[PDB]
């Protein structure tokens, strides 16, 4: 395929989540809470009510939404599943990625864990379910890199949820087929299929010996299943909208439910009418993880689409109104950037975030310029207007909640501008022509030794911040290699770059080759009072002097006025912008010339 | 063809990681294959793969999938990888003579380009050489004559090219001592010195080759006795090259080298008339011998260098070796010895060879087998054509290096040859030396092409 380069404009440390949180895991031996951020970063928090700043560290390697996490091997290892189609294995104590599994071919949606076999399995939207012995994965090294798989078949559609029991003898999958499909993980033989539910199932739980199952569904019902009888023995319709998250106590007798309608209930399975409104959250509840230090659980952690994470206290079960009104602890979140406008100079960007704060950024220097506060966004757009046209040369996406800039071979080199119109002075008194994408490419790879020529480091006009992440991926999906700008001098990074950097980047960054120019054909005719062509950056003045000569500086400008579509042209305006902003007809641009 | 193909494809090998590991796996499988002539190509692959890359190597059933492990590379692991892949070559030194040849030729570049393996390559060479060199107070043929020859099926061939081995350890020790210092390398040069000081004292009957015993090209003992002369010939050449540079400038080393050349020349006279090979002098040493022998006139050297200058045959030998190197360059773009495949080093050395041969011919045509001056002029004739054929973009630099545009320089050179041609044509015939005039006309053609 075709390889794109991208990078994220951001600060070196994002202590707080910049987006919602998809999943949670609680380590009881160290009092550490893991959050799987939709902003692609996993963060570790301390739940000691002592410390005022619970943040400990970020583990950044993922490129997209982190959909599930499972703490394995008595808390040493966490495994995560992401929408970039990979599963990664991390050392949870030191916070670095050890291995990346790439056998999946689409978004990985759900992870499962069987403590008694120390077995995990992964499943996603690609309809595959792979089973992995965690100790085989941890035994992996750079020489012994071979891993072998075992997978289950039968699944006809995209998987959205998945649960295993503690003994690791039953595995159940949930999908848009609405039926939950069950296998024996020990033999991979397909077992019975229990049909009855009528919608997607995003939440699944099994009792310890895989004899009962709870399913939570977007149809709003909770259903309890006996696997020994293969039938539903109770159905609970306690929500108004889809149920997205389920938890259960150790005794398997009270179910905690939450979902799109923001309300969280505790319902007794033996006697439904005894039910407790636990709280109403501020945003749809996505996942919950009980602290299980003591039998009647003391608290429940709640993840939503918002960046804040609330701990709610549980006074007890014995006793319309919510039991609790304010969270007991609060881990603060940050704002997401939700709206973006590229200005006409094709160099600066205006943003709006979820807090209605407005900021101004410098794409070329990869940094923020000024906070503009809560001014009106569209009035700020209209106030910062300049009549200039520059061809599109990048694209922006907000999927991670940060500004991500993408460069593609098709248009990366399309934008030549003059040094004078840029913020780059003319220390020798003249301003030659710079290609923006080529300068950016040279700045991103400034620390790559192969671009250094016999000493120059970079391009001589600007640096990017050293911590900017630079990502090389294939268009449509598979990330190939990700590093930080400052790390390029390493021997491992340089080897992988040499193996991964596409020839179309090498052309600019290594050989120092100029990209192709672009010319504009145009007409000149006496309707103001011959078919020519020139550079798209040529100033009207140059055409005026041309005309002055062919029909014989200061005098030329004084005497000849140039016109287009009967509008008087600004002599400093270039042909490109005129064509974009004034030519409203079809076929080639037509200019009329006159003598005054 | 495997050597040429791998040399051609190595630019892709330089910038890749999957390809190098695939080639490493293929070569490793080829080494363990019991089919012979496969190892003959496996070692040829390994020398190229190892003498150009400082770090190499990485960082199946259907039911298995490769995964990426993000371990940053361990330098000690890679050094152990290199040490093992070189130990394999160390125990590959029990094969036929061609594998030994290419191994001896590649070890110098392996030492030069990967400095970490310095203290193991020399423990290979020094531990191999002692199979033949016989250390004692006095046993007159200090190198074992017959230990490198084999007798099976009455098809006598040599297995250990002792001359090439000694040349390789000579260059390795020179590079070790001269450059990369900032007691094995203290013992090795003492071994070399005890080879010289008991090889110049050989009666040449203690090699049992005193008189023209058999020397035939058809019989049984004859072919072996012929082959057992090129070994001592190459050993004498390489020992000349070393004993030039063991000490800077003293008369004792020069008595040594002159007497050893006499023992070379006696053998060459005996062997030549009855019925050859190339010489073993390194190209840079040939230049540094010619320049230091003709041009330089510092008074400190003169006492010692008068001994080496008084041997008329030595002059002819030196210029003949330089001419041989020029001829080898003319046929193919590589000279024999080290830096043979590096073109810029050959060009830089050839510049100095031209600069000194031009002086020798032009400065002293007093009264002019063949004389030295004719040999010099023939060298000029070969070397101008070599320059025009191969070093085409560097003609301007070549003419800048002799002692304005190219045409004035070339006009000056043509005038220089022109006056001598007139001088030797002005004589009445009486058997005028037409060879010099004929090849002068050839030089004028090859120069007026410019």
């Amino acid at each position: 395929r075709k390889v794109q380069v991208s990078y994220v404009i951001r600060d070196e440390v994002e202590k707080y989540n910049r987006n919602g949180v998809n999943a949670l895991q609680l380590d009881p031996a160290l009092n550490r809470l893991f959050t799987a951020g939709r902003d692609s970063i996993i963060r570790i928090w301390s739940v000691n009510q002592h410390k005022q700043d619970p943040y400990i560290a970020s583990m950044e390697h993922h490129t997209d939404w982190v959909n599930d996490i499972v703490l394995c091997c008595n808390g040493k290892t966490l495994i995560s599943a992401s929408s970039d189609t990979t599963v990664k294995v991390w050392n949870a104590h030191k916070g670095f990625c050890m291995s990346t599994l790439r056998t999946h071919k689409d978004y990985v949606k759900a992870l499962a864990y069987a403590k008694d076999k120390e077995l995990v399995a992964s499943a996603g939207l690609d309809r595959q379910i792979f089973l992995w012995d965690v100790n085989t994965l941890t035994a992996l090294t750079a020489s012994n890199n071979t891993v072998t798989t075992s997978s289950l078949s039968g699944n006809k559609d995209s998987i959205y949820s998945l649960a295993m029991n503690q003994l690791g003898t039953i595995i159940v999958s949930g999908s848009t087929e609405k039926v939950l499909r069950v296998w024996d993980p020990r033999t991979c033989a397909k077992l019975m299929k229990l049909k009855g539910h009528t919608d997607n199932v995003k939440a699944l739980l099994l009792n310890r010996d895989g004899t009962q199952c709870l399913s939570g569904s977007s149809d709003g019902t909770i259903r309890l299943w006996s696997l020994g009888q293969q039938r539903c023995i109770a159905t609970y319709r306690v929500h108004d909208e889809g149920v997205w998250a389920l938890q259960v106590n150790d005794a398997f007798t009270h179910v905690y439910s939450g979902g799109r309608d923001r309300k969280i209930y505790c319902t007794d399975l033996r006697n439904p009418d005894i039910r407790v409104l636990i709280c109403e959250e501020k945003a749809p509840v996505l996942k919950m993880e009980l602290d299980r230090s003591a039998d009647p659980p003391p608290a429940i952690w709640v993840a939503t689409t918002k960046s804040t994470v609330n701990k709610w206290t549980l006074k007890g079960i014995h006793n319309i109104t919510p039991l609790c009104t304010q969270p007991d602890q609060v881990i603060k979140g940050g704002a997401s950037i939700i709206q973006c406008h590229i200005l006409n100079d094709k160099r600066h960007i205006l943003t709006k975030d979820t807090n209605n704060n407005v900021a101004y950024w410098d794409v070329l220097k990869a940094c923020k310029v000024e906070d503009l506060g809560k001014v009106d966004f569209e009035d700020e757009i209209k106030k910062r207007f300049k009549m200039v046209y520059v061809p599109n040369w990048f694209s922006v996406d907000l999927k991670t909640g940060m500004l991500t800039i993408t460069l593609d071979e098709s248009d990366c080199f399309a934008a030549w501008v003059s040094a004078k119109d840029a913020g780059f002075s003319s220390p020798d008194g003249s301003d030659p022509k710079l290609n923006l994408g080529g300068l950016l490419l040279q700045a991103l790879l400034e620390y790559w030794p192969r671009t250094h020529v016999n000493v120059q480091k970079g391009n001589g006009y600007f640096q990017v911040p050293p911590h900017t992440p630079v990502i090389f991926g294939e268009a449509g999906g598979r990330t190939l290699f990700r590093l930080l700008c400052r790390d390029s001098g390493g021997e491992t990074e340089s080897m992988l770059l040499n193996e991964t950097v596409p020839q179309w980047v090498i052309d600019i960054t290594v050989d120092k080759n100029m990209p192709k120019f672009n010319k504009i054909p145009f007409y000149l005719q006496p309707h103001a009072s011959d078919r020519l062509s020139a550079s798209d950056m040529l100033q009207v003045r140059k055409v005026m002097e041309h005309v002055y000569e062919k029909i014989i500086a200061v005098l030329a400008e004084e005497k000849i006025e140039l016109l287009c579509q009967d509008q008087v042209l600004d002599p400093n305006m270039d042909l490109r912008t005129v064509k974009h902003f004034i030519w409203k007809s079809g076929g080639d641009l037509t200019l009329h010339y006159r003598q005054k | 063809t495997v050597q040429r193909l791998l040399k051609a494809v190595q630019p892709l090998l330089k910038v890749s990681m999957s390809m190098r590991d695939c080639l490493i796996l293929v070569l490793r499988k080829a080494m363990f294959a019991n089919q012979l002539d496969a190892r003959k190509s496996a070692v040829a692959g390994f020398l190229l793969l190892l003498k150009n890359f400082k770090v190499l190597g990485s960082l199946l059933s259907v039911s298995q999938v490769h995964v990426d492990v993000h371990s940053h590379y361990n330098s000690v692991a890679n050094e152990t990888f290199c040490l093992e892949i070189m130990d394999s070559l160390r125990r590959c030194l029990s094969q036929q003579a061609d594998v030994r040849l290419m191994l001896y030729e590649g070890f110098y570049d392996v030492l030069r380009r990967n400095s970490q393996l310095a203290n193991s390559v020399m423990q290979t060479l020094l531990s191999q050489l002692k199979q033949f060199y016989e250390p004692k107070p006095d046993l007159l043929p200090p190198l074992k004559l017959e230990a490198c020859i084999l007798t099976q099926g009455d098809k006598i061939s040599l297995q250990e090219p002792l001359d090439y081995l000694l040349c390789c350890i000579q260059h390795c020790l020179a590079w070790y001592k001269n450059t990369v210092i900032p007691a094995f390398y203290e013992d090795l040069d003492d071994i070399l010195e005890s080879i010289t000081n008991r090889m110049i004292k050989s009666e040449l009957e203690d090699f049992e080759l005193d008189k023209s015993a058999d020397f035939s090209q058809s019989t049984s003992i004859g072919i072996k006795n012929n082959i057992c002369a090129f070994l001592v010939m190459g050993v004498c050449e390489v020992l000349i090259e070393y004993n030039f540079s063991i000490s800077s400038f003293s008369k004792n080393r020069f008595e040594d080298i002159l007497s050893l050349f006499m023992c070379y020349k006696k053998l060459s006279d005996i062997l030549n008339e009855k019925a050859t090979s190339d010489s073993l002098l390194s190209m840079k040493f040939v230049s540094s011998l010619l320049t230091a022998l003709f041009r330089d006139s510092i008074q400190s050297h003169q006492e010692s260098l008068s001994v080496l200058r008084s041997s008329n045959e030595f002059m002819r030998y030196a210029v003949n070796v330089a001419l041989q190197k020029v001829q080898q360059l003319k046929e193919t773009g590589h000279v024999s010895g080290p830096d043979g495949q590096n073109p810029e080093k050959i060009f830089q050395n050839l510049c100095d060879i031209t600069r000194v041969l031009l002086w020798r011919y032009t400065s002293i045509p007093t009264s002019v087998g063949k004389s030295i001056s004719l040999l010099c002029l023939e060298g000029l004739q070969k070397i101008f054509s070599a320059v025009q054929q191969f070093y085409q973009p560097k003609i301007q630099q070549f003419l800048r290096a002799l002692d304005v545009s190219v045409t004035q320089r070339t006009a000056f050179q043509i005038r220089q040859f022109q006056r001598s041609l007139l001088n030797l044509l002005s004589s009445q015939e009486e058997d005028f030396n037409s060879k010099e005039a004929l090849l002068l006309v050839t030089v004028l053609t090859s120069l007026s092409k410019l």
